[PDB]
DNA sequence: CTAGGATCACAATCCCGGTGCCGAGGCCGCTCAATTGGTCGTAGACAGCTCTAGCACCGCTTAAACGCACGTACGGATTCCGTACGTGCGTTTAAGCGGTGCTAGAGCTGTCTACGACCAATTGAGCGGCCTCGGCACCGGGATTGTGATCCTAGC
DNA sequence: GCTAGGATCACAATCCCGGTGCCGAGGCCGCTCAATTGGTCGTAGACAGCTCTAGCACCGCTTAAACGCACGTACGGAATCCGTACGTGCGTTTAAGCGGTGCTAGAGCTGTCTACGACCAATTGAGCGGCCTCGGCACCGGGATTGTGATCCTAG
């Protein structure tokens, strides 16, 4: 037979196709699912991935660090409106909170 | 006994997007559990969206109309740019 | 037990929020909402655990309960 | 001597809590704050590390928004005090 | 074409507690959205029960459990009651 | 054979039992569906919207209609705290609002 | 020659709208303003009268919820007179 | 078509609501706040018809994005 | 001349008997999906074992909590003003209702093909276990910033 | 000589740097199990065609509601003063935290079995859409009642 080609190398992807493709089946959501679908929801994924960890990366540069700890990931989703309104009813663990003091509070 | 993440792909990404960034565990707890959370929101939204239309499969179309109901605003254009690029790439091979 | 959520705790939590005065009437009505909030909480997370035949409430027990109330919290698992 | 005015450590405190992440509130009076409440639904109930933490970690979180609400209430009303009336307020009209 | 309904299952019980009484048309059908909406919480809480513990079936147990977590309080303990008899009762034929 | 017994007069409830079994196996839900799921299921919904007829039957009475209006409905539904608290988000068509005024604005 | 003391047919009309329970919004103006606004979506657009109708009810109800929270929110500053601050407030307080 | 909206229904709307004296300027906030609410609810509607590949937007179509979006509408089918 | 009261005039309201209509509620046939009796296999129940991780206890060490005290500033009560909103009337407008006409498109049926489920044979992607070393947390001690007040001056 | 604005100062807290050392991030290893390949085949949905319904467009008529304006009053807002009670700080107390030790319950896994649900065929009756009709409701006029705003009266 031919040499292996995984489907995520197929599309260009570093998400896992066929495991996207196995907890479909197996998480009760229909009866059958097209070929398709699989992919399109790993590129999904992987772009929404590829976003936050783009923006915490960036934070953790800013505070001249060279790992990302859940600060990070607070900060870069709380600083994002659209990103915010995603994740509005969630929260991060150890994520803490946004410097925010009302102005008729300063001295 | 064995537990599936997503740990070898978030830094996959993660090595192509900052080489020279790493990341703590607790992230990888947290990136592991967002994932989750999405993949259970489009995938539902679809499963719903092909009940309501009395089809019993779900096909791109089906992610892609969920993508546009929960992603808000400019997300969700450029999340359907990659699935339909990434769609495009696997049917021809 | 309730006690032990102390004055100086509560005031910690405040200044968290942002909060610059405080009155003195503000912890006994911060430790009641606490309760209830937790007795919400702690009554799913132990109605998990029953039907699960098990007698340790886990971490995901307590993640399930947070998430279908709202709250779904990010971290331990899911 | 050198004595701060009302308001200056409170703006400290501020600065520095919302700089930090650690949780607030001691872990053993929560702890047994927790296994007092679940005594009630069902004996002899063993709680994990993590259910714990998890519990608190969230609670604090809860109150902080609870809090961050409840102070915005205040400033409506042309106060920089909160009071009971600016809790319950908050509260009804998140619809707790 | 025929679109099912709980009406005649709504008029049924309402018969039964209130022989004189009848019912409007909107009323129907805010009966039917109301059955449909409590069928599709309690089924779901159930299919994500058995999907946390690993299992398939979907047994009286798994609805008991999340007849407990949607009541709230006194609503649960008779809905409980009524569906423990119910099923007594027909097991025995 | 013999004469067929509806598996809702088996359990003595009027609400479909083999249609509740139905829509179970054909929703997604799961693989499986045992043979008590559908009856629990059917008797708990029977005796919820017992409970909730109940009230608006007495609420129409109050108001001496003999028939069950949507303003009914609203009615027993926003003045039962538990029916209230699991109706909480919903929204009642043609069913307006309960009479409250403030005591601050009474002359 | 006789005149109510300003608050009485307000409060006469509260009863009134609080006891009935037909649309307040005139139904043609709101029909016009759906067809507006989905026109920026996809144009030659077909509406089902029933979809109209449900939007109506939903709008309505939620205006009214808005309103009753704003409401409470005056009250909250020794204040009987709804401005834009207290809905902006209800509504940040609401997650909106 | 927004001005439709007019002052008077605008103020019946708050007498259900139990609301007594109206400034001058609520009008045109409560008009913006509706517009808002308005968009969202009509932009997941008509999503739902363009996956149905339907041209007239049905009642179900609003029923479900209120639905999804929290406020689930008894009456018009689900 | 007082405040509280009793009395009055009026509009808005709740009430009753009469009208008549169109919906609710029952009866028709019938069809399709709910029921009956059967075989088959696998999912879950039950018993046993392991070892992990939870519980319980003990001894120091501080960090934080508790308590008390002095004081300032913020909540709250009181007063006055003016303007913005409520109430009411006359005019205008367009909403609501009815009736007609039309056609686009929703809804249904029939055919057929693609393409999704399933299997057997294959194997390398991903897993847990192990090792390491450098990014980080902590410490000491300087530089830096900010708060509070003390002293000085130019101008009133 | 008194005052506002400022310069100057004390000193407390924070930011910064260089050194220390540790234990978590990250890579390597063996291997297994679940992802891939090639093939069979059944049915779900795409496509075409057809019908008939209901959504759109238009018109006329009535009248209820919106609108604009006039007038007045009561309410929001600004200002002033009082006082108490929360904040900042120093001293004493206490119990949380950490490290360590020991026990054991029960969570997780494995093996075996059986009974339970899936699936099928045969069939029959529940409940569906269509049809009919008569009484509960919405509406009306005339009335009795209530509440609001104003007035005259009383002992004081």
């Amino acid at each position: 037979r031919a040499k292996a080609k995984t489907r995520s190398s197929r599309a260009g992807l570093q998400f896992p196709v066929g495991r996207v493709h196995r907890l479909l089946r197996k998480g009760n959501y229909s009866e059958r699912v097209g070929a398709g679908a699989p992919v399109y929801l790993a590129a999904v994924l992987e772009y929404l991935t590829a976003e936050i960890l783009e923006l915490a990366g960036n934070a953790a540069r800013d505070n001249k660090k060279t790992r990302i700890i859940p600060r990070h990931l607070q900060l870069a989703i709380r600083n994002d409106e659209e990103l915010n309104k995603l994740l509005g009813r969630v929260t991060i663990a150890q994520g803490g909170v946004l410097p925010n003091i009302q102005a008729v509070l300063l001295p | 006994s064995r537990k599936e993440s997503y740990s070898i792909y978030v830094y996959k990404v993660l090595k192509q997007v900052h080489p020279d960034t790493g990341i703590s565990s607790k992230a990888m707890g947290i990136m592991n559990s967002f994932v989750n959370d999405i993949f259970e929101r489009i995938a539902g939204e679809a499963s719903r969206l092909a009940h309501y239309n009395k089809r019993s499969t779900i096909t791109s179309r089906e992610i892609q109309t969920a993508v546009r109901l929960l992603l808000p605003g400019e997300l969700a254009k450029h999340a359907v740019s990659e699935g339909t690029k990434a769609v495009t790439k696997y049917t021809s091979a | 037990n309730i006690q032990g959520i102390t004055k100086p705790a509560i005031r910690r939590l405040a200044r968290r929020g942002g909060v610059k005065r405080i009155s003195g009437l503000i912890y006994e009505e911060t430790r009641g909402v606490l309760k209830v909030f937790l007795e919400n909480v702690i009554r799913d997370a132990v109605t998990y655990t029953e039907h699960a035949k098990r007698k340790t409430v886990t971490a995901m027990d307590v993640v399930y309960a947070l998430k279908r109330q709202g709250r779904t919290l990010y971290g331990f698992g899911g | 001597p050198h004595r701060y005015r009302p308001g200056t450590v409170a703006l400290r405190e501020i600065r520095r809590y919302q700089k930090s992440t650690e949780l607030l509130i001691r872990k053993l009076p929560f702890q047994r704050l927790v296994r007092e409440i679940a005594q009630d639904f069902k004996t002899d109930l063993r709680f994990q590390s993590s259910a714990v933490m998890a519990l608190q970690e969230a609670c604090e979180a809860y109150l902080v928004g609870l809090f961050e609400d409840t102070n915005l209430c205040a400033i409506h009303a042309k106060r920089v005090t909160i009071m009971p009336k600016d809790i319950q307020l908050a509260r009804r009209i998140r619809g707790e």
